[PDB]
């Protein structure tokens, strides 16, 4: 039946990020919040490229 | 010639207790036989699992090897019957390598309370007259399509939707199927080819069984009961998607706070009258097999509301708790043992004994003499009762070998002579004492 | 479509006919063979120095030492 | 050759058809009343009738107690299954004991289920959308069906398909001179690659070549197939079809063994009904072998006596050596045969005896002519007696160093000087622990 | 740590085919009997997660067309009972389930 | 000068295991010395593994500590050679933490058979010279160079699509299965590694190849039993076979392996070459583990197992039993038995100036005397750790042929278990615990 | 199309130009860099990072989100002789999983847990094979160690 499915977390947490002070750094972590290639991406998202 | 998955095994001639409507047992009913006061009790227990309104009550059914424990233990399986759930668990069956002791029992338990649920449904069953689906030229996707369906009395046209169109076509649809559509689940099923639209055809599209057009009204309600247990409650609400889990059983140590969710909920979906709660039975054979850390957990989980009536069953004396050095009785805490009523069954008569060999001779398809019969009652006072039952189908076939149409007593001789008595095995370990290893 | 007479497809006008049809290649009998006049073998490749096919070691010396 | 091992000549029981046995048979010498037993244990098994119901044989280390058991299978024959194990297989680390007993349960039964197979297959010759004169109203034009040639070494044929199948065919990436096949079952395509005829039309090209497909471009075939049921609990356990990130993350993390429900279990019970009652799938109650048995401990012991008792259950052989011994899993418990004294009360006991001189001399006998080896009289007849003074499997297993060593010293059949020779270099295990016990201090 | 890697596509070719024993075992022997050549190989051990998601995507592509050749002919031995192909170690399409 | 990884290890003396035609053993010969019984009876099982026609054949080498049971066992594997699988664990390696002892020793065994199996290719090996496309599909040709040749191919449509997306460059070293259709990259010729200033993480040098650029031969592989195995296992499970990260193999696949390779057999297309598993102190093998043994040893292609061991009646792993070597009897039958002896004064010399000419090493006939009385007086293994020793002393002396001076400084410095006992008595409160 | 990228470089000491290997320039694209960035390159490696902009740009605007560095006092080029110190275990753990292959910037790194694993007996007769070839070939040399085992 449609209605099995009732329990929840009772708190839902950001996944931690690690906040680093370089210009070069940040490029990283922004790679890894968008899905660091677009075959991976891709890959994950849809299955296969 | 036909053979079904089940089969005849050690019970499969108990088929209820025997007992009348006034709750005392029959001598011999329903494949049980004679043991009138663990049959009595088993009967009060039941009447007590049909009810329903207490939780946690629990029994210990005693007595010595091969006198009908398991038997009793069957038989209100049996008498409960399939529309309540009732668990069987040998007590090793809890010592995982996937998850610890106090999950094995909380699984066990959840597992023996039913949440019953009527499904009931509007389904569209009918013959494929005719499709047309639409596709753009290229656009952003926006597809159309119309559908027609038939019965030998009924037929219409349904204008169809976007989600429909991609269901129909994943499972390729085409006139002259017969399918049955569920309009709240929004799911397609196919039933097969009707023998007609078939012929206006090319090179095969399938290979299957024709199925005859349906009859009646186009559309048509279903009903279904479910049977779902508190555990498998907790495993689907585990992880999303989990629903392979019910099968593969990977799912290890579930969250508390799924099972403090689940218990709420599923009271809820009671006061609602959306689902029924049908409490059942968790039969822990073997019991003895339980550490001690494990009947301390029994002690405050047989006192939830969620409770299972919960039998034991076990054959053994004073004996020490498994894991410990303390003697009691039963293999059992007595900080567990004050908590739980004690069913007692007795050794058996020649009556019995003969009797019991009766009705395992019916259930088995077996004509004897009552000269083989009275050899094998001996057997069987002489001998432990499974022994004796043991020789009849040995004696049946020896019988078959040599092209007899009944069991004699001299069949059951040369069978007695053929396959060993424990006691008579005991005893050539005597002669062979230097060969056999580590004495 | 699909229906009482069998299936159909249909595109309106000015969409591609996209069915394209499609016809067998008509190769020559003979595969391709070594261009040194004692040898049957096919050829594998191709002299870059004179452009003869050829299909060995053998082969390739026996042509290059007479152009 | 295939090579041989310790039981390779065993072939039968070799029983008369009055059930009685011969003394010596289908590669078997003795044991005649266990042989009669084991000739009851196959009727059994061919009978259908019964589950759960099972048998130990007991008796001395090299009696024959495994060799039985495997004339078992052999009368029985392959369409049956029979699953070996030792007590010893159950402690795996993935999964708990109980389960490991559970699973080899399940193997030792047998679905035998028939089903068609039909095809299309053979080089594409050519792809020919059919149009119909008359389009319908407001359209340009309209096909009803797509001509695909087909080619094999038996001929050419025009299929006529749906147009539904032009759709698939530029998913797969077909070409004129491609071999492709079609399910008639179901109706998918497939493509395999260039047909071989043209791999020569580049120097290199970047596929496998394909050879023309042989038999008519439509096959048909029946095939009997063969699953155990615990074929079926796996399958069902954890699929294997990869249109999901569930299954391919399931697929690239490693393999594991799980504990299957009782619900599983139950489920496909249900089913396996639902086709025999329609013919479907016939079944084959097997048997279930362990050897070893007194390698299982009392938790295993104790989850048997619910197994052997269960209306599902196979037939189980159970063999061990044991004396009185105390129960693996358990401090001081001593019992017949190293099993608890509530599950040998279950299972019929056949007991399985010593060898006399003369009939250790006619196993080596019928040993020699299967290990490929010719001996002298005055070999076997010494050969027999060394038997007698030490066991039945050191004097079997001095044959084939015997033969060596005849060969070696350039002679086609064993003398007695060769067995005496490989008995002064190789010891037993009587006169090797002598030794022991004489230089008891340099260990 | 990789230049060193028995992984390396030269290292491999030079196992595989350059041997000098008439019999020699080395590593690499059962990537004859599997559908994966040596760089391919070597890219599988050293580009990561992300070559394995797609060498297994490929595999199921191939499992479909290898079962049709796997199940419908009986040519006997490859050159009269003599030689294996490409492929011929992958078993797991020879059960029934 | 140039250290190679393999040095001189305990056993490295050995160069085989030394017999004549007839099985007889040489007093002295391939490194080894006496043990005249336990090498005929070593040589009769080695002669039954050439010969492979019986499976599951096991042969205990039993005898006192020292007396050379590792000693035949590794001589053993030497004379045997390459060529058929010779699997050597300590018995202790089997106790896993990822597969039961069963598993552990399931693959011992199948580890050790070899199947043989021809193959058929042509191969493509060369430099590539240039690569040439044009638009009209696509057309194109490539030049491949090897020191014998240069040559082009006119490719077809997917390798120019495979080529581009593999995006060789003129001077490339590649290969390619020509039946398979598959690119492999080796390197860049070793003439054009000065072209580029700075060069990919990736980048190596090889030679240009030579002879034949499309080499057309059958091959013979060798791959044993439990390869196959581990392949069939999972859809990708030949990592396993290095990454170790597998274990408890469906049994449903090791049957089907055997029905497979049975009846390549039968077809001609694969032969069979049983190898040896060798369990070097099997003592301590539990008693399950030992149970199993007692099936595996029956399986129409099980190894010849060769277990040593060093005990006397002694205590079963996991029981309270006693038995003849540490042994359950139920194995001891199955097993055929082979017993060493403790050497003489004339053959302990011999072995000492087998370790010295190993070791290229020079003594006085009077330090080998001193020497074989201190490794008879003390186990032999005490003896061949002096000798070293004395060699490194002798240096520090300035010397060049050692003397009883350095053996005695020493016998002085190193102690043994009897005289390091002898002293700890003399302190023992000042140890911790008895 | 792309046979190699020449880079222009400047320092305080002066200038060079290099050709790159197209590996290179696509580990530059990895990096970000354009012109006016201060690039440390590791020739021998192929290793590659941006330090900054540099402070001749400091002014293309009056905020934004670089940071900026001073043109580099130091060479243009440096060259040592290094010795590397690599164990047969570094090769044996560093060979026998998969690689990670992905130098963080990925997502597929994120979900299997890294873990010791049982390496397997072949794998290490294939790097004996493998570092006898470069020992014999003179590009490595061999000191073997000790071990030292407390308690
Ligand atoms: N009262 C009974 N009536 C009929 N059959 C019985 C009865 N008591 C025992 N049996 C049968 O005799 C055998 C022994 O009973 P079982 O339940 O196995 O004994 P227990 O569990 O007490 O050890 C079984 O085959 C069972 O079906
Ligand atoms: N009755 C028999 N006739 C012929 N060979 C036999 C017979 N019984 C045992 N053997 C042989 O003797 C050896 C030991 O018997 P086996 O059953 O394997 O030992 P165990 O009883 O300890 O399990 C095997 O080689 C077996 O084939
Ligand atoms: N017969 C022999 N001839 C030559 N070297 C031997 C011989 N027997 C033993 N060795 C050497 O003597 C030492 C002890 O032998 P080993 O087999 O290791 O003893 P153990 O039987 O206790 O395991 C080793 O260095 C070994 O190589
Ligand atoms: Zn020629």
């Amino acid at each position: 039946p449609s209605f099995l499915c009732v329990a929840s977390p009772r708190v839902t947490a950001v996944p931690l990020d690690s906040y680093c002070n370089d210009r070069s750094a940040e490029y990283e972590r922004r790679v890894l919040k968008e899905g660091g290639s677009l075959a991976a991406k891709q890959c994950l998202l849809n299955g296969a490229p | 010639d036909v053979t079904r998955i089940e089969r005849i095994g050690a019970h499969s001639h108990i088929r209820g207790l025997g007992l009348d409507d006034a709750l005392e047992p029959r001598q011999a009913s329903q494949g049980m036989v004679g043991q009138l006061a663990a049959r009595r009790a088993a009967g009060v227990v039941l009447e007590m699992i049909r009810e329903g309104k207490i939780a946690g009550r629990a029994v210990l059914i005693a007595g010595q090897p091969g006198t009908g424990k398991t038997a009793i233990a069957m038989g209100m399986a049996q008498a409960l019957g399939p529309d309540t759930p009732f668990t069987a668990i040998a007590g090793s069956e809890i010592f995982s390598l996937e998850m610890s002791k106090t999950e094995a029992l909380t699984q066990a338990f959840r597992r023996s309370i039913g949440v019953r649920i009527k499904e009931e449904t509007e389904i569209i069953e009918g013959e494929v007259v005719e499709i047309q689906i639409d596709r753009p030229a290229t656009g952003t996707g926006s597809k159309v399509g119309k559908l027609t369906l038939k019965t030998t009395e009924m037929e219409t046209i349904y204008d169809l939707g976007t989600k429909m169109i991609e269901s129909l076509t994943k499972d390729k649809v085409q006139a002259g199927d017969v399918i049955t559509i569920d309009k709240a689940t929004g799911k397609i099923s196919k039933l097969g080819r009707s023998f007609t639209r078939a012929r206006d055809y090319d090179a095969m599209g399938s290979q299957t069984k024709f199925v005859q057009c349906p009859d009646g009204e186009l559309q048509k309600r279903k009903e279904v009961v479910h049977t779902v247990s508190l555990h498998e409650i907790d495993v689907i609400n585990s992880r999303t998607q989990g629903f392979l889990a019910l099968f593969s059983g990977d799912t290890g140590e579930i969250k508390s706070e799924v099972r403090e969710q689940i218990n709420a909920k599923v009271a809820e979906w009671r006061e609602e009258g959306k689902a029924e709660i049908i409490p059942g039975v968790l039969f822990i054979d073997e019991v003895h097999m339980l550490d001690i850390e494990s009947f301390s957990f029994l002690n405050r989980a047989l006192e939830s509301d969620m409770a299972p009536v919960l039998i034991m069953a076990t054959n053994r004396g004073i004996t020490r708790i498994r894991g410990t050095s303390y003697q009691s009785p039963h293999g059992i805490p007595i900080d567990l043992l004050d908590r739980l009523l004690i069913v007692s069954t007795t050794p058996y008569s020649e009556k019995d004994t003969k009797q019991i060999l009766r009705i395992r001779c019916e259930e088995e398809d077996v004509e004897m003499s009552e000269d083989a019969y009275t050899v094998l009652t001996r057997i069987g006072l002489e001998t432990s009762l499974r022994y004796a039952i043991q020789l009849i189908t040995a004696a049946s076939l020896v019988c078959r070998k040599r092209k007899g149409t009944e069991v004699q007593v001299d069949d059951i001789k040369r069978v007695y002579s053929l396959f060993l008595d424990e006691s008579r095995s005991t005893q050539y370990m005597k002669e062979y004492q230097d060969a056999f290893l580590f004495n | 479509c699909s229906g009482a007479q069998g299936s159909t497809l249909s595109f309106p006008p000015g969409v591609p006919a996209p069915t394209a049809v499609s016809q067998r290649p008509s190769p020559s009998g003979p595969p391709p063979r070594c261009s040194v006049p004692g040898c049957p073998h096919p050829r594998r490749y191709a002299c870059s120095r004179t452009g003869q096919a050829l299909c060995s070691l053998q082969c390739y010396r026996i042509n290059l030492q007479m152009r | 050759t295939q090579r041989i091992a310790s039981h390779s000549h065993v072939k039968g029981l070799g029983l008369d058809e009055s059930g009685l046995a011969k003394q010596a048979a289908s590669g078997l010498v003795g044991q005649e009343n266990a042989r009669e037993a084991c000739g009851v244990i196959v009727e059994l098994i061919k009978s259908k009738k019964m589950a759960g119901r099972a048998v130990l044989l007991a008796g001395p280390p090299g009696t024959g107690k495994t060799a039985l058991a495997l004339a078992i299978a052999q009368e029985l024959g392959s369409k049956v299954p029979f699953c070996p194990m030792v007590g010893s297989e159950v402690y795996s680390t993935e999964i708990k004991k109980t389960e490991v007993l559970m699973e080899n349960f399940r193997r030792a039964i047998g679905l035998r289920i028939k089903e068609t197979k039909e095809v299309y297959e053979g080089e594409v010759t050519e792809l020919t959308p059919c149009e119909t004169e008359n389009p319908m109203g407001g359209y340009g034009k309209t096909i009803s069906h797509v001509i695909i040639g087909l080619k094999t070494a038996k001929g050419t044929k025009q299929l006529k398909l749906d147009p539904s199948i032009f759709e698939s065919l530029q998913k797969e990436r077909v070409e004129a001179g491609d071999v492709i096949y079609i399910e008639a079952n179901s109706g998918a395509v497939k493509r395999q690659g260039r047909c071989d005829t043209y791999a020569t039309e580049f120097d290199l090209e970047a596929e496998e070549y394909v050879p023309l497909p042989k038999g008519d471009v439509h096959k048909k075939k029946e095939i009997i197939q063969d699953v155990t049921l615990h074929d079926l609990d796996v399958a069902n356990a954890r699929p294997q079809g990869g249109q999901d990130i569930l299954s391919m993350m399931g697929q690239l993390m490693k393999p594991k063994k799980t504990e299957i429900t009782d619900k599983l279990r139950g489920e496909i019970n249900k089913v396996v009904n639902k086709y025999i009652d329609q013919g479907i799938a016939e079944l084959v109650p097997g048997v279930l072998f362990v050897d070893e048995v007194h390698m299982l401990d009392i938790e295993c012991f104790t989850y048997l006596h619910r197994a052997l008792e269960s209306s599902i259950a196979p037939i189980v052989i159970f063999a061990s050596n044991r004396g009185n011994c105390v129960i693996r899993g358990t401090e001081d418990i001593t019992s017949p045969h190293g099993i608890p004294l509530d599950l040998l009360d279950r299972v019929m006991i056949i007991r399985t005896m010593l060898y006399t001189p003369q009939e250790m001399k006619q196993i080596i006998k019928i040993r020699a002519q299967t290990e490929g080896i010719n001996i002298s009289e005055e070999a076997l007849n010494h050969l027999g007696e060394i038997g007698t003074k030490t066991t039945l499997r050191y004097s079997v297993q001095l044959l084939t160093p015997a033969n060596l060593l005849a060969k070696i010293n350039g002679k086609d059949s064993i003398e007695k000087e060769h067995v005496e020779e490989i008995s002064e270099l190789f010891y037993d295990a009587k006169s090797s622990a002598k030794i022991l016990a004489d230089q008891q201090d340099k260990y | 740590l990789r230049v060193l890697s028995p992984f390396a596509p030269d290292y491999i070719q030079r196992s595989l085919f350059h041997r000098k024993g008439i019999n020699e075992e080395s590593c690499f022997s059962f990537l004859r009997f599997i559908d994966i050549s040596p760089a391919e190989m070597a890219n599988l051990m050293l580009q990561g997660l992300l070559a394995r998601w797609l060498a297994l995507f490929l595999s199921l592509k191939a499992s479909y067309r290898l079962h049709q050749l796997r199940s419908w002919g009986a040519p006997e031995g490859e050159s009269h009972q003599r030689y294996l192909r490409n492929k011929d170690f992958l078993l797991g399409v020879n059960f029934p389930l």
